[PDB]
């Protein structure tokens, strides 16, 4: 999970909606609601800061070239689909596996879902063409068959393991991605964590609403 | 209640306000008529 | 001079076609700022777009560097 | 050059700090939030909470104990509820600082006392080393980072054939300036003639994708001929 | 959530923008790379190990 639903609550109308006689009595309780309304505001801003830090780690929005000659590596399921919201295939499944007049409003997030997908296109665009370098400085295009041979060099595996096994590893990685789709496609229990965040928040508000019925 | 700048000063309890977006009040349409309805009975009640 | 945004009905701001960095967040990717003067609202920039000249036989290797000093506060 | 770059780099920190008061927003927020907390806490004493007056002495002067105890109770449950909120606010806020300190305690442990290899842990770029500096209620780091600057395109190939054997760079990657083939380290263009001491042999040409023909120099042959 | 975000922010920092050497930080095994994929109110990684 990254961000909560940016809930916002109005103190007075939740408590004394459309009532002068009730709002006055609330005023004798001093700054209680100005505190509450402040705290939820503090949460609300932090949520956009959360999303800002998680995704917006890269300065320039990169784009992959039309050439997909990645030495056999097939990303087409994780790169954005130009033919749709420019979201990747695997992204869509994720969106699809996940699911009032009393002052309980929701503020929309600063970075919208289409906006996010641009970042996650860049981070993927820098990752495939440029390697790690686009984080430390100027993004340097690297042939992808090269880049693995650095990553294998990064876990104590000599370069020549990759190229002598380039074809197999490609198929394994390509096949690897596919099973993710089936795993994601088959079960909605894969996304329990994110679902849990929404359900708790839904319950919290749901509980919050019901208290209006109590004597 | 002078203008939306004055509202922000009143809420922030200050005469100076920084850059940003401030939640200050709540738009509410006011009622324009008064409707009073009861079933038409004409029988004076026999408390007597 | 009224702009309709996904977050609501924005009054007082000119809508602008250009993109800039976010100065005041509004919602729905709309960010406002005070510029020459009036209050403008626009679709916030994600930064300058930068394609990369990827290919299967090209390498981009720095020939000079910098030492920078970054302040980070906790 | 590296000396001058670091010295000048230090200087700009002064100006950014000297001019921009908002460079220290984080610490200022900590004080401001607490200052807000206390002031709100203080102000509640003025609230009536339904009591006939918010001045505790006033009630006792005006009312006999049989009735004042009711009014006093009203103030008590209110103000006590106010401390409850304030104390609770502190605890959560304390933990937020607590993670910050531990993170700070971390950053001085890896980044200061050593050279972290976690990218973006020690400021943008490959990390070199850092300095702490004290500050009100917090610490400030001056991460010294290595960021490459000027690039040149080159044509590459993951291996080269000398006698039909595949050669690979022991450390670095192959490049060419168009007519001659060069191996260079990864983050600073520094060519060297490709020789047996630079590269190790593995397999043969018929498997590698993108391997290209070249000539690998042998240091030993000239010694033998001479 | 806030702590998870930093862990996420950390993960995309070391594990996407680089190759982390912290065992069991980018999934079981010797880490290679990872790709983020967006998600409602969260992020999803595909650690290639
Ligand atoms: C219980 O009994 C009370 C006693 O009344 C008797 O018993 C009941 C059962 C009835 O049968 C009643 O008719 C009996 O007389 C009873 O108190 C009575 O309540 C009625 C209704 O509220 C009163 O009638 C009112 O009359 C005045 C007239 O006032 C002028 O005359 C009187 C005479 O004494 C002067 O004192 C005044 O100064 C005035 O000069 C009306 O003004 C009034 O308002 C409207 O009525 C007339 C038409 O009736 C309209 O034209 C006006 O414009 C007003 O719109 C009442 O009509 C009656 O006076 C009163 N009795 C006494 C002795 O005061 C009670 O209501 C019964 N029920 C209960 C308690 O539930
Ligand atoms: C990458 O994989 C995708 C699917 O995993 C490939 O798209 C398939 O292409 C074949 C034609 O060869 C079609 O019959 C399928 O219906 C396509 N599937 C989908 C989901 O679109 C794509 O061709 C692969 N690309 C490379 C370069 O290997
Ligand atoms: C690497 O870059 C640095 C600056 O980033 C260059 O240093 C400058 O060189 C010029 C020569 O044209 C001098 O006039 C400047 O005074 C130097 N700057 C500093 C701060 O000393 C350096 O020449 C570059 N080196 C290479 C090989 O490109
Ligand atoms: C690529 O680099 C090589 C350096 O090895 C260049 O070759 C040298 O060029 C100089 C300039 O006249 C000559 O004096 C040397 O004798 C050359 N060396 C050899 C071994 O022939 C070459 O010119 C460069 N080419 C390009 C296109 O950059
Ligand atoms: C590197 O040079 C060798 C020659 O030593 C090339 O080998 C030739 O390969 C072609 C293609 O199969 C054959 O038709 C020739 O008969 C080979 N030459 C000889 C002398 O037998 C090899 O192709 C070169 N490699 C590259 C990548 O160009
Ligand atoms: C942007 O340009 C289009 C013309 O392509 C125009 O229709 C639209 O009104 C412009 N919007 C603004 C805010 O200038
Ligand atoms: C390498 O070539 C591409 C081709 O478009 C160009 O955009 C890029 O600036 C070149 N790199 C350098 C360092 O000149
Ligand atoms: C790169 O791709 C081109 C096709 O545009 C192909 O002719 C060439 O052989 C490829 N080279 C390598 C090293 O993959």
């Amino acid at each position: 999970p990254v961000s909560m639903t940016k809930t916002s609550v109005d103190c007075t109308m939740y408590i004394c909606g459309d009532s002068t006689e009730c709002s006055n009595l609330l005023l004798q309780y001093g700054s209680f609601c100005t505190q509450l309304n402040r705290a939820l505001t503090g949460i609300a801003v932090e949520q956009d800061k959360n999303t800002q830090e998680v995704f917006a780690q890269v300065k320039q929005i990169y784009k992959t070239p039309p050439i997909k000659d990645f030495g056999g590596f097939n990303f087409s399921q994780i790169l954005p689909d130009p033919s749709k919201s420019k979201r990747s295939f695997i992204e869509d499944l994720l969106f699809n596996k996940v699911t009032k007049f009393n002052g309980l409003t929701v503020l929309p997030p600063l970075l919208t879902d289409e906006m996010i997908a641009q970042y996650t296109s860049a981070l993927l665009a820098g990752t495939i063409t440029s390697g790690w370098t686009f984080g430390a400085g100027a993004a340097l295009q690297i042939p992808f068959a090269m880049q693995m041979a650095y990553r294998f060099n990064g876990i104590g595996v000599t370069q020549n393991v990759l190229y002598e096994n380039q074809k197999l590893i490609a198929n394994q990685f390509n096949s690897a991605i596919g099973k993710i789709q089936d795993s994601l496609s088959s079960t909605a229990s894969a996304l329990g964590k994110l679902q849990d965040v929404v359900n708790q928040n839904a319950q919290a508000l749901n509980t919050l609403v019901k208290q209006l019925s109590s004597n | 209640a002078l203008d939306p700048l004055s509202e922000t000063k009143c809420t922030l309890k200050s005469f100076t306000v920084e850059k940003g977006i401030y939640q200050t009040s709540n738009f509410r349409v006011q009622p324009t008529e008064s409707i009073v309805r009861f079933p038409n009975i004409t029988n004076l009640c026999p408390f007597g | 001079n009224v702009f309709q945004t996904r977050a609501g009905c924005l009054i007082g701001a000119e809508h602008v076609n250009n993109s800039y960095e976010c100065d005041i967040p509004i919602g729905a990717g709309i960010c406002a700022s005070y510029q020459t003067q009036s209050i403008i609202a626009y679709t916030m920039s994600l930064g300058a777009e930068n394609s990369v000249a990827y290919s299967n036989n090209s390498i981009a290797i720095p020939t000079n560097f910098t030492i920078s000093v970054t302040t980070e506060i906790l | 050059l590296i000396a001058n770059q670091f010295n000048s780099a230090i200087g700009k920190i002064q100006d950014s700090l000297s001019s921009t008061a908002s460079a220290l927003g984080k610490l200022q927020d900590v004080v401001n939030q607490n200052a807000q907390a206390l002031n709100t806490l203080v102000k509640q004493l003025s609230s009536n909470f339904g009591a006939i007056s918010s001045v505790l002495n006033d009630i006792l002067s005006r009312l006999d104990p049989p009735e004042a105890e009711v009014q006093i109770d009203r103030l008590i449950t209110g103000r006590l509820q106010s401390l409850q909120t304030y104390v609770t606010q502190q605890l959560i806020r304390a933990a937020e600082i607590r993670a910050s300190a531990n993170l700070a305690a971390t950053k001085m442990s890896e980044c200061v006392l050593g050279q972290s290899k976690r990218v973006d842990f020690c400021g943008k770029g490959y990390h070199l080393m850092s300095f702490p500096q004290s500050a009100p209620h917090g610490v400030v780091f001056l991460h010294v980072t290595y960021v490459p600057a000027q690039e040149k395109n080159f044509t590459t190939a993951p291996a080269i054939c000398h006698d039909g054997k595949a050669h690979f760079p022991r450390e670095g990657v192959f490049v060419s300036n168009g007519t001659h083939w060069f191996v260079t380290q990864r983050n600073f263009y520094e060519p060297q003639i490709i020789t047996t001491d630079n590269t190790f042999v593995s397999g043969n040409c018929d498997v590698v994708i993108g391997i290209v023909n070249n000539t690998v120099y042998d240091p030993l042959q000239p010694e033998l001929d001479s």
